[PDB]
RNA sequence: AAGAACCUUACCAGGUCUUGACAUCCUCUGACAAUCCUAGAGAUAGGACGUCCCCUUCGGGGGCAGAGUGACAGGUGGUGCAUGGUUGUCGUCAGCUCGUGUCGUGAGAUGUUGGGUUAAGUCCCGCAACGAGCGCAACCCUUGAUCUUAGUUGCCAGCAUUCAGUUGGGCACUCUAAGGUGACUGCCGGUGACAAACCGGAGGAAGGUGGGGAUGACGUCAAAUCAUCAUGCCCCUUAUGACCUGGGCUACACACGUGCUACAAUGGACAGAACAAAGGGCAGCGAAACCGCGAGGUUAAGCCAAUCCCACAAAUCUGUUCUCAGUUCGGAUCGCAGUCUGCAACUCGACUGCGUGAAGCUGGAAUCGCUAGUAAUCGCGGAUCAGCAUGCCGCGGUGAAUACGUUCC
């Protein structure tokens, strides 16, 4: 066993940094590449069109605001289940973040995919969304029941 | 089917030829059912060959491009338990 | 300057069989000849074949047997009609597809 | 399984098929001729016996080996036999026929004499478990490396069934160099048939370079 | 029925297309590949058997 | 005959190249056609220049290469490992920082031959117990 | 079940045969065999046109038919609780044993335990044990790097040619298949008894059994197959056999297993553009030209095939268009009209044109697969095959997410 060695991936161009590629891995559906790339171009045009500013910051920003900081995590030790809090991976931070946000991204409802992907990454900009807000449920369900999981396992 | 043309065994043809010509004869059996109906053919009652047992058929005039032995169903309805 | 030369071709299932054949086919030429150009590869074709093992079901276990199929071709400049009246006798091999054709 | 044949894995790597030929315009005839050539070769081994036949054909001709431990018993006395032989197979396959003959050394050492050797102890109703005694002293006076040997169904008519198999010396059929001879027979008691098996180690092959 | 069955295949067929391919070392019908008109057994227990080149097995 | 150029073969899951860097303004020509045009757009296709680009950056080489075999990322791949290996045989001396990169190589992998039983060469369609 | 329209087919119904559909011995004549007519659904019977051949001093030789005859032949009849043979299963899990010796009244134990290490009874060290056999591993194939040998039907860079690698030429390169090179913890560093081995780094196309396949140990389940073949025993024989027509193997109130297609805007539809691999082909593949909206047809070049044909890759990309709904979503079901194959498409074939436009807007309890070119998905070919492939076996395109860990199943 012990821990597996993990590819890096190949950055993209646009805007170079190999994070806006791990948006190409998990927005992408079918093995479509090409699909993610339209989406993601199209995806910093919106953005580019309505209230000005820079993609990469307020990417960054909204992905430093969908990353929790505690976890629970389920364990039957007895008569019903028993969640423990923990901190999260960093690596793990940015999954949940960019999985909750695909995610809540797809069930908008607006014509425009690109569109809803603009106003969700908003909304995790702007502390608020259905990913902000599922984020702030992660940090109901830990630190309220964090007793349990305070340094026993 | 496809073109020229249908196709009866042959003998059939004959059969009901000469039962046009004369006689007027009723009732025929055959084993042979692939046989599609002909205008020629027209009012004719045939005991049709299921297998288990022969089947009478008058021939309408609104059937000919059918199989002859489309009409009889080899089948035995249904069978089944509790009806409604 | 371009002509019509003779292109002799070889065919067999079993490979040592084949370049052996390659080699008494090609030392006729040698003798009493000229130039005599090399076997040269050919893709060669394989013929699988997947078969049950079970006389019964368990058809989710099977084998696969298979066929490959290699084919090889030699030429020469000369015609030389001697190495060709040497070419008419070949002890070997029994399993052998040689094709003549100028 | 539980036991692939070795023959089916020995074949090509280190042994050469027992009939080879080329296909052409006709791969099912040839085999078809060849099968049949089987089919009286083994009315031929009822009592001359043979270890195997070799086969080769070049378009209207054909090369039908053979080696066995007894040669005279296929030429007989002033080689008429082989010749009456060479007719009766020459009127079936429709083509030139010359049938080889060649006396193997040690014939003990193959494993489809003393196979069917042991297989002929079997129908003359000796212990099954002496025989296959026999058969490891017998293999051992013939020297090899390893030899493993074999015997199913039913054994001596006891119980509804049985089998049981003995063995000495290295039998590495896992090896893709053993060159291990294998074969197999068939008993007919009247109590039923008994299925016989019989691996030979040889030893391994060393390939060699020029 | 096996030899019905032969006697019934080597006898000329009323129609042409009625000729189904056997294996001429088994009587079998059926899942007889039609370009070597071997049983899948047949050819099985030749296969292991040896009958023709070459390699053997699971090549590729 | 012309000027002297360095050529480097360089394959990707059945799909080989062939480039050539001949000296020029290093506009890049693939069966006749332009990189942009080739394969639109596709960004990915600076990927297949990026090596040039991590190296010193820059000449910049013109490119004649040839490719066959392969998808159109397949095939830009090769294009890719092909002018790697070309830039490899450029200088001796750039082989060193090619190590950091990695970037050669070309790992050889393809799908797997289907196995029997599997449908997708490791997937099995379906289990039930009872 | 790698093709149930007939055949297959075994089973049913009806019509027929009893030394027989199939093999041999006898006596025995005679070539065998067919060409049609008649009756019949066929099966076959009743006729003519017909065979009357080949080597021998006459005995014969030869296939083959016919006749009778005892023998026999025949069974997909029963028995896988009689079997040979073949194959699942734990499981590609690392164990299962033997020789000698020791110990134990005996069964049994030691070896095979213990320490370190490994995917492994892998190696190392120690141990009253020392070895050995069957496995794992190695040996094989496939894939990747490179060299050499060999350059056409394949290859086109450097040169000219052209609609076209097509044609001069080139035989570099791609590519092709033979022989080689290469990986072995070996080089370094650290740990460890300085052992085995692990970790880190360099070298390298590929690093620590490189990736994949093959390779399935003693045995378990009286596991599966009398129905592939073979066959002990039992049973039937003018019938559990044989021939034929038609059926049925496709039933239909329903349950379950396993696939396919969708429930849609990352989409549908239209137009343009672009990248494959492997396999098959002479009783075949069948280009091109032409006819038909289509399916196909007419006609016909080339190809026994690195030449030519099957053959166009599809997703994708580029734009146009629909703007969130039982819909330009999906295609069911059915009608009509055609088409391919076949004596013949009613039961019970496939395909096309037109028309009809179910259900379904992501699915409860529950459950399956998969650690990287895997999952996801898009097309292609083949075995099968007259026709019929959503199944099976392969080929390539595009191509991820996650692995904290052994608490729990």
């Amino acid at each position: 066993k012990g821990p597996v060695a993990k590819r890096d991936v190949l950055p993209d161009p646009i805007y170079n940094s190999k994070l806006v590629s791990r948006l190409i891995n998990k927005m992408m559906i079918d093995g479509k590449k090409g699909k993610s790339q339209t989406i993601l171009y199209k995806s910093f045009d919106i953005i580019k069109e309505r209230t000005g500013n820079d993609a990469m910051e307020v990417f960054e920003q909204a992905l430093k605001n969908i990353m929790p900081v505690l976890e629970v995590k389920a364990r039957r030790v007895g008569g019903a289940n028993y969640q423990v809090p923990v901190e999260v991976r960093p690596e793990r931070r940015t999954t949940l973040g960019l999985r909750w946000l695909v995610n809540y991204a797809r069930l908008r409802g607006e014509k425009t995919m690109e569109e809803r992907l603009a106003n969700e990454i908003l909304d995790a900009a702007n502390n608020t969304g259905a990913a902000v807000k599922k984020r702030e449920d992660t940090h109901k369900m830990a630190e309220a029941n964090k007793a349990f999981a305070h340094y026993r396992w | 089917s496809l073109k020229k043309g249908p196709f009866v065994d042959g003998h059939l043809m004959t059969k009901i030829e000469k039962l046009n010509e004369t006689d007027k004869k009723q009732v025929v059996k055959t084993w042979s059912r692939r046989s599609t109906i002909f205008p020629q053919f027209i009012g004719h009652t045939i005991a049709v060959y299921d297998g288990r047992k022969h089947v009478p058929v008058f021939i309408s005039e609104d059937m000919v491009g059918h199989k002859l032995g489309e009409f009889a169903p080899t089948r035995t309805y249904k069978g089944h338990a509790s009806d409604d | 300057m371009a002509k019509q030369k003779i292109r002799i071709r070889l065919k067999a299932y079993d490979h040592r069989i084949l370049d052996q054949s390659a080699e008494k086919i090609v030392e006729t030429a040698k003798r009493s000849g000229a130039s005599v150009s090399g076997p040269i590869p050919l893709p060669t074709e394989k013929s699988v074949y997947t078969i049950l093992r079970a006389v019964h079901k368990y058809k989710d276990s099977r084998e696969q047997f298979e066929m490959r199929t290699h084919k090889r071709l030699i030429d020469i400049v000369n015609p030389t009609p001697q190495t060709v009246d040497a070419l008419m006798r070949l002890d070997l091999p029994s399993g052998v597809d040689i094709e003549i054709k100028l | 399984g539980q036991k692939v044949n070795p023959v089916g894995l020995r074949i090509g790597v280190i042994r050469d098929w027992e009939s080879k030929w080329y296909a052409g315009k006709d791969y099912a005839d040839f085999l078809h001729e060849d099968l049949k050539i089987r089919e009286y070769i083994s009315k031929r081994l009822s009592d001359a016996s043979v270890s195997k036949v070799e086969i080769e054909r070049a378009a209207n001709r054909v090369n039908i080996t053979i080696h066995t431990a007894k040669p005279g018993m296929v030429i007989g006395k002033g080689g008429s036999e082989v010749e009456a032989l060479r007719k009766a197979l020459n009127s079936l396959t429709g083509k030139r026929v010359h049938i080889n003959i060649l006396e193997i050394k040690r014939a003990d050492l193959d494993a489809q004499l003393v196979a069917d050797n042991i297989a002929r102890q079997l129908e003359n109703r000796v212990s099954f478990r002496r025989a296959q005694k026999q058969q490891i002293q017998r293999t051992m006076r013939a020297g090899a490396q390893g030899v493993k040997t074999m015997v199913s169904g039913r054994l001596g008519g006891a119980d509804i069934a049985r089998s049981e198999y003995y063995s000495e010396g290295t039998v590495p059929l896992h090896t893709l160099r053993a060159d291990i001879d294998y074969a197999t027979s068939e008993a007919d008691t009247t109590y039923g048939k008994l299925g016989v098996k019989v691996w030979i180690y040889r030893g391994e092959v060393l390939p060699t370079k020029k | 029925a096996k030899k019905s069955m032969i006697a019934k295949q080597q006898r000329t067929p009323k129609f042409k297309v009625q000729e189904y391919t056997r294996c001429e070392r088994c009587g079998r019908p059926h899942s007889v590949i039609r370009k070597f008109k071997l049983c899948r057994i047949c050819f099985r227990e030749l296969a292991y058997k040896g009958q023709i080149p070459g390699v053997k097995k699971a090549s590729w | 005959m012309a000027q002297v150029q360095y050529y480097g073969t360089g394959r990707r899951k059945s799909s080989v190249a062939r480039v050539r860097l001949v000296p020029g303004e290093g506009r890049i020509v693939v069966n006749n056609r332009e990189i942009s045009e080739h394969i639109p757009s596709a960004a990915l296709i600076e990927d297949i220049k990026q090596p040039l680009t991590l190296t010193e950056t820059a000449g910049t080489y013109d490119v004649l290469v040839n490719v066959h075999g392969g998808g159109l990322s397949g095939q830009a791949g090769a294009i890719r490992h092909g002018i790697a290996r070309a830039l490899l045989e450029a200088d001796p001396e750039y082989r060193t920082t090619l190590k950091r990169a990695g970037l050669l190589t070309r790992d050889a992998r393809m799908k797997e031959r289907k196995k029997y039983g599997l449908k997708g060469a490791r997937r099995a369609p379906q289990f039930s117990k009872r």
